[PDB]
């Protein structure tokens, strides 16, 4: 037999792209511009303008549910205790910083960082470009032919509400969070029943607290340090603006 | 949308249209949102759960405002209200380390 | 675009999905969520998309042993109820499975099915009866009153 | 032409079968832990409600099962024609296009 | 061409996930991997398939 | 569905020097009460005759 005398804890980090851009096309607009004679003649051709504006709002819409449906799943928001004392498990790494205004735990702060968006996400145009807040040729050169880009139901603040929501009611919880009222249990009994989850005694825990805590915070750690550094660790929401960004160009 | 609305007034040709659609080319309920500007709804500064998605957080809702006309007005003249929705009832779990 | 938003939908899918069964529970479905034994997941808002981070367990530092699949004491043959039969070369112990923990053979983490002619491999070995030694600490009383008195 | 040659798949699939057959789920999560096939198939009867000995009483006859199983596969594969029908549909799908 | 792909990436992402729960693991999830109470899955290969 | 702390719901594991948190009780093992019950009818014989 071969029965390991030791373990390590990891931390492991995957990308689920949720959402696209709320895009609608003036299909007339586009078509025929200002004139009227070419408007004229497109009344001829029926409901397909009709077509495409519903498709793209059906579209739109969808993204909305996607957004709600991945993070709205908690009923109530919750707040992590004030003293955080965790039995040596930090999460100073993934909680809400006070300091910034965004509200943004630091990791959420460099994956923001690292997405660029393409500069797509833009609505309004007056005020020359909102005095170039919205990049001049590719928004406004693309929406002055009828193309818009709509803006999401949920703001970036209102979903790291929602994930600091999630985030405290796991550490506060455990999973009685998600199927009934929320209880409370201190954070090492929580791994230790997470331990016996996976066919490893509550013993290992107690008896090794302590190695579990900084093996947990050094992973953490090493999450941001791999993210700042490594290239192209966000590609698939890097993929997914350029894919858009290309077909309206 | 994508309008200011400083255009907005006159920018219909408002001249050759119906005054019953100028009605809601301008008036005292004009609302900037990042998703355009709204014209005909109240701003109130509490937070319901969204009843109809506008945008960039907000919602708009057909409520008792309970205001002046609330007052007077014997059917507490409802109005459309535009806020910033609320993601969910707030709760704190009684954590210890102990408990 | 409809084609787009339809591989979106089912990423947003896969997404709630793994929301629901990683951070808002344990999961034993293997890699779905984390290289290793799940413990928790952590999620994190970033622009169109989610980053869940997958706290989990990966054993190391295993070395050998030796394992028979039952112990053949008194004519009976002893399996254990959670954990495996392991030998250092000399004594035999029974350990959790996932984590070297040695522990002495007992009544207490054994259990009797049959003898010892049907199983293939079945090594001897004591078992030990947590009980008979508590009995002779006072049966020596007893030889003790009846021989010194 | 695919990236992967039909030999690389193959050699994929091999390296699954070994490490299930040396060292059954422990290769999936960590290093490779080699347990003898008989403990395994114990393991995987604990998993499914049934208790060891019930493999280890029974093991020759378990064994005799499992072959003939095998054996059985190959036979509805050499007999039966249409067996591997999803995936004719999906290459006739393409050849029909691409005529 | 286009939506007969999104079809067979469902079919492999089906396929990658039974290979991880069931070739490298033993499946709770009833008739995910066979009928029965499931003990083991060996992979094989196909010229487009497992 | 409280039950009493005994040696059937509990395992032992170390010496309490290593958990953090540990708190002091009797855990109830039945044999000792049942045991004493005739140790003290041992008792009885040898101090009564």
């Amino acid at each position: 037999i071969a029965i390991p005398t030791n373990f390590t804890i990891s931390v492991t980090t995957e990308i689920l792209p949720v959402s696209m851009t709320k895009t609608s096309v003036d299909c007339t607009m586009y078509i025929c511009g200002d004139s009227t004679e070419c408007s004229n003649l497109l009344l001829q051709y029926g409901s397909f303008c009709t077509q495409l504006n519903r498709a793209l709002t059906g579209i739109a819409v969808e993204q909305d549910k996607n957004t709600q449906e991945v993070f709205a799943q908690v009923k109530q928001i919750y707040k992590t205790p004030p003293i955080k004392d965790f039995g040596g498990f930090n999460f100073s790494q993934i909680l809400p910083d006070p300091s910034k205004p965004s509200k943004r735990s630091p990791i959420e702060d460099l994956l923001f960082n690292k997405v660029t968006l393409a500069d797509a996400g833009f609505i309004k145009q007056y005020g020359d470009c909102l005095g170039d807040i919205a990049a001049r040729d590719l928004i406004c050169a693309q929406k002055f032919n009828g193309l818009t880009v709509l803006p999401p139901l949920l703001t970036d603040e209102m979903i790291a509400q929602y994930t600091s929501a999630l985030l405290a009611g796991t550490i506060t919880s455990g999973w009685t969070f998600g199927a009934g009222p929320a209880l409370q249990i201190p954070f090492p009994m929580q791994m230790a029943y997470r331990f016996n989850g996976i066919g490893v005694t509550q013993n290992v825990l107690y008896e090794n607290q302590k190695l579990i805590a900084n093996q947990f915070n050094s992973a953490i750690g090493k999450i941001q340090d791999s993210l700042s550094s490594t290239p192209s660790a966000l590609g698939k929401l890097q993929d997914v603006v350029n894919q858009n960004a290309q077909a309206l160009n | 949308q994508d309008v200011n609305c400083t255009e907005v007034p006159v920018a219909i040709h408002a001249d050759q249209l119906t005054p019953t659609w100028r009605v809601y080319s301008t008036g005292s309920n004009v609302f900037q949102t990042r998703a355009g500007c709204l014209i005909g709804a109240e701003h109130v500064n509490n937070s319901y759960e969204c009843d109809i998605p506008i945008g960039a957080g907000i919602c708009a809702s057909y409520q008792t405002q309970t205001n002046s006309p609330g007052s007077a007005s014997s059917v507490a003249s409802q109005s459309i209200i535009a806020y910033t929705m609320s993601l969910g009832a707030e709760n704190s779990v009684a954590y210890s380390n102990n408990s | 675009q409809l084609i787009r938003a339809a591989e979106i939908r089912a990423s947003a899918n896969l997404a709630a999905t793994k929301m629901s069964e990683c951070v808002l529970g344990q999961s034993k479905r293997v890699d779905f969520c984390g290289k290793g034994y799940h413990l928790m997941s952590f999620p994190q808002s970033a622009p169109h998309g989610v980053v869940f981070l997958h706290v989990t367990y990966v054993p190391a530092q295993e070395k050998n042993f030796t394992t028979a699949p039952a112990i053949c004491h008194d004519g009976k043959a002893h399996f254990p109820r959670e954990g495996v039969f392991v030998s250092n070369g000399t004594h035999w112990f029974v350990t959790q499975r996932n984590f070297y923990e040695p522990q002495i053979i007992t009544t207490d983490n054994t259990f009797v099915s049959g003898n010892c002619d049907v199983v293939i491999g079945i090594v001897n070995n004591t078992v030990y009866d947590p009980l008979q030694p508590e009995l002779d600490s006072f049966k020596e009383e007893l030889d003790k009153y009846f021989k010194n008195h």
